[PDB]
């Protein structure tokens, strides 16, 4: 992300975040089994604005 | 099938289902059936039965009539070699 955005600028921000489920690659305590159920996930994001 | 503990997969279809209908059923036919009509005992074709020469053998009649006459001319006498 741009340190600042002058006036009249318009600047570019990449951001990533990891939602866990599963504690770590080798720690599966939190892990969802999800083959088995038709019932939907739901991850709800809501944006800044 | 997989069943997958803890989201289990239901056990059944339960009781809440809708009874859509009671249409169920299929009403018996009865019938009487007469295909009575006066049949007449011939068909005409342009042929049946018949088993058509592919070739003809030649065939003949046969005469011969006349009778026996002639008019001839005889070798000369020679004078006989031995015996």
């Amino acid at each position: 992300a741009p340190a600042t955005i002058a006036a009249g600028a318009t600047g570019e921000l990449t951001m990533y975040y990891w939602v866990p489920l599963a504690y770590s690659e080798t720690d599966l305590t939190g892990a969802v089994l999800a083959n088995v159920p038709q019932s939907k996930q739901r991850l709800k994001l809501e944006f800044a604005n | 099938a997989l069943i997958n503990p803890q989201f289990p997969y239901a056990g059944p279809v339960p009781i809440p289902g809708p009874a859509p209908t009671e249409t169920m059923p299929l009403l018996n036919y009865r019938v009487e059936g007469r295909i009575a009509g006066i049949q007449q005992a011939r068909q005409f074709m342009p042929f049946l039965q018949g088993p058509h020469r592919a070739v003809a053998e030649q065939t003949y009649h046969a005469i011969g009539t006349g009778i026996q006459m002639g008019q001839t001319f005889n070798q000369p006498l020679i004078n006989t070699q031995e015996g």
